[PDB]
This record gives C-alpha cells, structure tokens and sequence, in this order.
C-alpha cells in the first residue's frame, strides 16, 4: 500500500514563519535556514508586523567530544562527538512547544596527522548541524498534531 | 608542470595519465 | 564572600596521599580566581593551581595555571635533566561579539608529554595523545565570513600546523534558478622540525547548484571547481630521501559534478499498529571528479574520513585539500521510518552502499588494503535507532569495506533511563585490526597495544537510596585481551547544607615496553561540596564517560 508522500515535510499551517535565535549568523542559524528554504518555507524578520505567523527561536547548542574507545596503554583510540540543540515553535495564539535534536558522529584519533584530524573534526561539526537541522524540520508535523490535539 | 592545450573544456574533464 | 573551601583528599597509586586546600577569590562579578595548593607525597612537593574565570564582552574565559617547582619522580626517571619542574598551561574562550565577532582560544600546553599520566585531569586527559593550541577570529555576517586562526598540537608520543590559515565563505542564493557559493582559503604550513618541507596553499572553490524539490522528491545539481596553488620550500632533506620528488611550485586545477536525489513513500501500518506511518526513502547520487596525480604535494593535512552511512554521501574522501580522491561513483541508500499516531519518529533504520565505477586515486595510494579490488559495490554502511519506549533505546551502526575483507568498524548501545538518576546502560564499540592497518601508522600495526583494533564492552549504572544516597558504578572490559579497560564506582550522599562523595577509578594509564604489559592507576578520592544528587557529575568522571542515549 505504498504511495507518494502527498503532503508536504512542513505544515501547510508553518508555511510563513519567524526565524530567531541568539547567534542568528552561527552556523547553526545558517544549516536552519537553508533547510527551511529547502521546503519552501518563506522566512520573516521577527519585527514584522504579520500576526498569526509561528516562531522558530533557536536555543544554544552544545558539542561535546568524548573517548568512546581506548587502546591497550590507554590512549583514545575512537573519539565520539555529539551535538544537542534546543528550539522552541511558538504558534502565537496556541502555545509554545519545545523541541530538541541530538546528533552522534565518530572519528578515530592520529596523532602523527594531528592537524589533518583537526581539520576532519570541523567537517564533521560542519556535517552535524545540518543534520540537526533536518531533525528539527521532522519534529514540525509533531508539533502541528500537539496543535490539533489541544 | 604542464600547460593547458586549446580545447579547454574538454581537456579539464579528463583524467591524468 | 571570598575564603576558604573545604581540602579534599585523594590516594592514587601515581603520587599516593594528594590533599588540596582550596582558596576562593571573588575578584569582582564576572571574576572569580581559584588558588589551590596541592600536595603530592610521592613527589614529595606542592603544586600550585591557578584557575581565573572571567566574563567580559568578547564572551566567557577560563585560564588554569599548575606549577609544580620540582618533581622527585620525575627526577629519578629523568636524572640528567637540567630541571624537574612541571607545569601546565590552559586556556578557554569562546565569545560571539555584537553578532558578528567571534572570538575562539583552546589552548593547552604541558612541561613534558607524561604530564596527564602523572596529575589530575581536569582540562586534560591521559586518553589524549597530543595537546591542541588553536587561535580563532572570525567576522561573520549573514552571506559573509572570514576566519583567521592558528593550530599548532603539541604531541606527546615532528607536528605541522597551520601559522595562520584564514578562510573565507560568501553565498548567493537568488541567481536566477541557481544558489552560489565561493570558498576560498590562504594557509602557510609549518613543521616543528628544520628538515620537513614547508608549505604556502591558495585554494578557490565557486560552486554553483540547481535544486528542485516536491513534495514526495527532491533532485540537487552542483558543479563545483576547485583551483589550489602549492608553494613547497625545504624539499632538499624529502627529496634527497624519496624516489618521488616534491614539486616546488604545484599547480592543481579540477571540476566536480554531482547528483543528488531523494524519495518518499509512505503507508499505513495497518497490520502491525493502526495509526502508525512508514515512511520508505530511496537516495542516490552520483559523483565525478577526474583523476589529478598529486604525488608532487606534500600531505599536511588531509586525512581519510570514516564512511558511516551519512558518510557515504559525502563528496570527500580526504579532509583538507592535499589530496583530492578522483570520483566516478554511485551512491544508493535507503532509509525506512516509523512514526506514531502522533507523528513521533519512533524507529529509523538506514542502509547505503557506494559503487565504484573507477578506482579512486590521488597519485600517492599507500594505504594497505586487504586485496586488490578497485571496482564495484566496496563500501557499505547501516544505521539503526529505535526509541523501544519513553525510557528504553538502542542504537546501532556498522561500516563494512570489501577491501579490508571484514567488517570495518561497528558500534552498538542499549540503555534504559527512568530519570537523570536512575539509568542503566550497554554500550559495544568494534574496530577490525584490517582497519587499523589501513588507515593508521605501521607501527600501529605492528605494535601490541594497537593491532588488535578495539572490542570493547562497557556498562553503566546509576541508581538513587532513600532520595539521598547515590550509586553509580561503570565498566569497560576489552574481550580480545580479556582485561579490564575501565573501571569507576561513585556513592554520594546529599544532604540539604552539604554533600559527601567518594569515589574509587581503575583505568589504564600507559604501556611498558620492557615487560610489554599495560599500566594501571587506582585513584579513591573523597570530595565535601557546601550545599540533585551529583549522578551525572560522577557519570562523567572517569575515562571514558557516560554520554546518554535516550
Ligand atoms: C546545475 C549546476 C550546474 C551543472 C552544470 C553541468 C556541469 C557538468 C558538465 C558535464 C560534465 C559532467 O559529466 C561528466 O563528464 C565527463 C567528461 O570527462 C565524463 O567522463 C568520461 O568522459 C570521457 C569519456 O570518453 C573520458 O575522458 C573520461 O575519463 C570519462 O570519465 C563523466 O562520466 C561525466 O559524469
Ligand atoms: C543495516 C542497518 C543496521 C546496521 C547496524 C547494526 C549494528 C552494528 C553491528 C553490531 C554487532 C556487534 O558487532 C560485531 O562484533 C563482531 C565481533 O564481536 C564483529 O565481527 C568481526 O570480528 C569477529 C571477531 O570475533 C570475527 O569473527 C568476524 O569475522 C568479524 O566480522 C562484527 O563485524 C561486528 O559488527
Ligand atoms: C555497571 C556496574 C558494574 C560496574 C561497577 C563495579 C565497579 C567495579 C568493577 C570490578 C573491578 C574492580 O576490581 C578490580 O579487580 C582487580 C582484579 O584484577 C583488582 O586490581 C588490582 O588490585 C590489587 C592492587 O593492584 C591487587 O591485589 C590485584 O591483584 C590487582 O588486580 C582490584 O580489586 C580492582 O582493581
Ligand atoms: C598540463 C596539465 O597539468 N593538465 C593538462 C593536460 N591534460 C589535458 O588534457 C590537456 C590532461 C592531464 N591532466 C593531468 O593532471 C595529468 C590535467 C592537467
């Protein structure tokens, strides 16, 4: 019983929304920004005078990069890297419903290359944010049923 | 060091030797 | 306001009875010192901690200064040193100035490379293998950046860094149909040692794509050219070496084509959970990139990447822009989701592959494969996660490669959770020695500490007593060697005005290369805070620390 998906990764209700965060030039705010205009969203300043528009407020992010593994003298062998990111939508008259993404990635250590690793682990924050970005963009429909709902 | 030939296009699509 | 805090005492096997005698410096707000002494009985001395916190407008900082004037162990082990002191350096900032400045320092710099071996490690580790100082200016705007760093890594077991390395970053949406985007980067590398060759990079890299999307599908089209010029001086000791002589002048100029597009079915799950979606999306993308012979360039600072199943679509088979695979490949993946009556994502499995219709080469292919295959479906990669419950998880991934012959690299982990208290967690991390051998040093592969990869089992538990006790304890046991990695308990009791905890670690510390064996450290330490009940503290504490999993 399989078909095309008829209706759209965003809600038709999210179409025109506000995008506001603390670092609205940090990477994180860029991935967003780039993943709503994926979807045809249609982004507004958040001193716009259009009511009954939602707003995506970006909360702050936090990388952490941990030793998953270790060799046998106890150096890291295996690092892991994860990202958490809080938002919140806000539909005006409704409510306000948090959301969260978080994102696992892993790489393995060299010492002897030790700059090129540095230069891998910025691609792989640069990778990480996007898909948080995409994790945000599925918990829209979610929110739009906790709209329903209530 | 090389120098690029006149068909330009077709000679930066190609693989090295 | 400003005095004394409650000494804490510790008994390690490295330095036997440890005492600290915290002192608290309110400064003004925004400004708080620390000045610890600490004695040390095995070394017979006291160190003396620094560590100043401030928050000013260019963002918050923390500096950490350890000095420990002489080091009697140190001394034995090192008898003709000229002195014994030891002594580390660490300093922390990050700041996003007015939106558009931003500030970064990650600084760490140790007397000696045994340093984290031998004393706390509070902003360091003795997992760690190398020590990172990284400087960082950036002006970023919203269609614009420019970064100005530094990176030099002082290692522990010859290092190059970048002195300095600035990249810029300009986009452009509206042209037309089309998004553009320009990156280019200016990067002077430089080696500790008087004998490597150094380099000065120029890159430039416009990219130009075509996006089209609906609602069940989506296709991108990019091209993207990349133009890097290499200037390579002290070649004289390489090239008197090496039957591959280093260019001094390098010239490498290259297009990229790819393809990427996207899918989406979805049903009902009729049978198994009415209301209950799937969702099935099929992904492919093709990727060109002519083959370019850089065995005339140096690496500095590129290094190949893991292929997870995000991975397999990446367009970069190295990082940097030393060495730039050639491409002809298609890569398929398909990833099923399960959602709930109430659109809640609750199950996702991923499972790709990459085909090669050509061999990927950069001119220098040195990597020791398993067999010779060059062609067709080499690299697969799964992912897995299942939400089982709002309290039970797993997750899963494996990376397999036809060319190592064996599984690549796997990782799985179960865990419940009731509460930030109670939880319980089954973690199994695996790397084959064929990829130990591939992509790490020889001498990696020939060593005993390294060639047997990682198979690795870890457990973790915490669980509260009476709402004011709290137990955790953590266990990580390798299985090809059959010996303890890790091991932690931690038992705190809080009270309304104060705090008690204790905590015992046994982890690995370093090899011995006389008798060949790995080196343990015992360390029980108590710790009395003035007054949660401190899990995720004490989760957090040893070696390899807890991270959470849903
Ligand atoms: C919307 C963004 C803008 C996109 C603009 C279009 C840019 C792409 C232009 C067409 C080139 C890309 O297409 C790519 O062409 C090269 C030409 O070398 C083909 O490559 C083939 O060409 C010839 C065949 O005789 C050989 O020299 C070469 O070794 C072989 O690989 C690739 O199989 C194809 O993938
Ligand atoms: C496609 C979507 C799902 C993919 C993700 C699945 C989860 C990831 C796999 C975890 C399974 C446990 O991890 C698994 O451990 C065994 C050994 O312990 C490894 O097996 C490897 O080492 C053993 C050593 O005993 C060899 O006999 C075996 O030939 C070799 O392949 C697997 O390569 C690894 O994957
Ligand atoms: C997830 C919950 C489970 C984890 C929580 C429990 C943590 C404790 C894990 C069990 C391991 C700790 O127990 C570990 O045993 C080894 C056995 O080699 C002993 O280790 C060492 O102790 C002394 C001093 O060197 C010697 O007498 C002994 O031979 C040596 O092995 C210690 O007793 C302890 O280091
Ligand atoms: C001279 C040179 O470095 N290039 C041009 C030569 N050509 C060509 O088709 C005109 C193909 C090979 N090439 C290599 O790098 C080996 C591309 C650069």
């Amino acid at each position: 019983g399989w078909h095309l998906r008829d209706t759209t990764q965003v809600p038709s209700t999210m179409k025109v929304m506000i995008l506001d965060s603390g670092d609205p030039n940090g990477p994180l705010s860029r991935a967003v920004r780039n993943q709503l205009r994926l979807n045809g969203v249609e982004l507004l300043d958040k001193e716009t005078t259009r009511k009954d528009v939602p707003s995506l407020r970006l909360g702050k992010v936090s990388i952490a990069k941990d030793t998953a593994s270790v060799f046998r003298n106890g150096q890291t062998a295996e690092y892991q890297m994860i990202m958490t990111v809080n938002a919140t939508v806000l539909i005006p008259g409704r409510d306000i419903y948090p959301i969260s993404a978080k994102v696992f990635r892993s790489f393995f250590d060299n010492p002897q290359m030790a700059l090129a690793k540095d230069n891998e682990q910025d691609m792989i924050v640069k990778e990480m944010y996007d898909r948080a970005a995409e994790q945000l963009i599925r918990k829209l429909p979610s929110i739009r049923a906790a709209d329903i709902r209530s | 060091a090389c120098k690029w030939e006149n068909d330009i296009w077709h000679c930066m699509w190609m693989d090295c030797a | 306001r400003s005095g004394f805090l409650i000494p804490n005492a510790k008994y390690t096997t490295t330095n036997y009875f440890e005492f600290y005698l915290p002192y608290y410096w309110n400064i003004a707000p925004n400004m708080d010192a620390t000045i610890t002494p600490h004695y040390m009985h095995r070394r017979g001395n006291i160190m003396w901690e620094n560590e100043f916190r401030y928050l000013s407008q260019a963002g918050a900082g923390l500096m950490e200064l350890d000095y420990l004037p002489s080091d009697k162990v140190y001394e034995d082990e090192h008898p003709n040193d000229d002195s014994s002191r030891r002594w580390l350096f660490y300093w922390n900032h990050s700041g996003v100035m007015d939106q558009v400045w931003r500030f970064n320092v990650d600084y760490t710099k140790v007397s000696d490379p045994s340093y984290f071996n031998d004393f706390d490690n509070k902003y360091g580790s003795s997992t760690d293998g190398y020590a990172t100082q990284k400087f960082s200016v950036g002006y970023a705007v919203q269609n614009f950046n420019a970064t100005v760093s530094t990176k030099q890594f002082q290692v522990f077991s010859s290092s190059y860094s970048a002195e300095p390395q600035l990249d810029v970053n300009y986009y452009q949406n509206d042209v037309g149909p089309f998004d553009t985007r320009i990156y280019g980067q200016a990067v002077h590398f430089v080696n500790t040692r008087d004998d490597m060759p150094e380099a000065t990079r120029v890159h430039l890299e416009p990219t130009i794509n075509l996006p089209l999307s609906n609602n069940w599908g989506s296709i991108n089209t990019e091209a993207k050219f990349l133009a890097t010029h290499y200037q390579q001086t002290n070649l004289d000791w390489y090239n008197s070496r090496n039957t591959t002589k280093l260019d001094e002048s390098v010239n490498r100029v290259m297009p990229q084509f790819k393809v990427d597009g996207k899918m989406v079915f979805e049903r009902d799950m009729e049978m198994l959970a009415p209301g209950y979606t799937q969702t099935l999306e099929p992904r492919a993308q093709y990727l060109y990139v002519p083959y370019r012979d850089q065995s005339d360039i140096y690496n500095y600072d590129s290094s190949l990447l893991q292929s997870d199943y995000s991975g397999l679509f990446r367009d970069r088979t190295y990082g940097g822009l030393d060495r730039i695979a050639s491409a002809n490949q298609v890569t398929t993946g398909v990833t099923s989701r399960i959602y709930d009556d109430a659109a809640v994502e609750r199950f996702n499995i991923s499972v790709g592959q990459i085909y090669y219709f050509t061999e990927s080469r950069t001119g220098d292919d040195n990597i020791t494969w398993e067999n010779d295959d060059k062609t067709g479906s080499l690299v697969w990669a799964g992912d897995t996660y299942w939400r089982i419950s709002e309290r039970w998880g797993l997750r899963g991934g494996i990376q397999y490669d036809t060319r190592l012959d064996n599984v690549a690299t796997s990782n799985s982990s179960i865990e419940y959770r009731r509460d930030e208290d109670r939880l319980v967690q089954l973690n199994y991390h695996y790397a084959s020695p064929e990829y130990i051998q591939a992509t790490l040093p020889k001498y990696y592969s020939t060593a005993e500490q390294y060639k047997n990869g990682i198979s690795q089992v870890g457990a973790v538990a915490s669980r509260p007593i009476a709402d004011r006790w709290s137990i955790v304890g953590a266990y990580y046991y390798d299985t090809n060697a059959n010996k303890q990695a890790d091991s932690m308990l931690g038992v705190q009791y809080s009270s309304c005005c104060y705090a008690i905890r204790v905590g015992y670690e046994r982890k690995l510390n370093g090899w011995d290369n006389d008798k060949q064996h790995a080196v343990y450290d015992n360390a029980i330490g108590f710790n009395i805070e003035l007054r949660g009940l401190g899990t995720q503290e004490m989760l957090r504490s040893n070696i390899l620390p807890y991270q959470n999993t849903l």
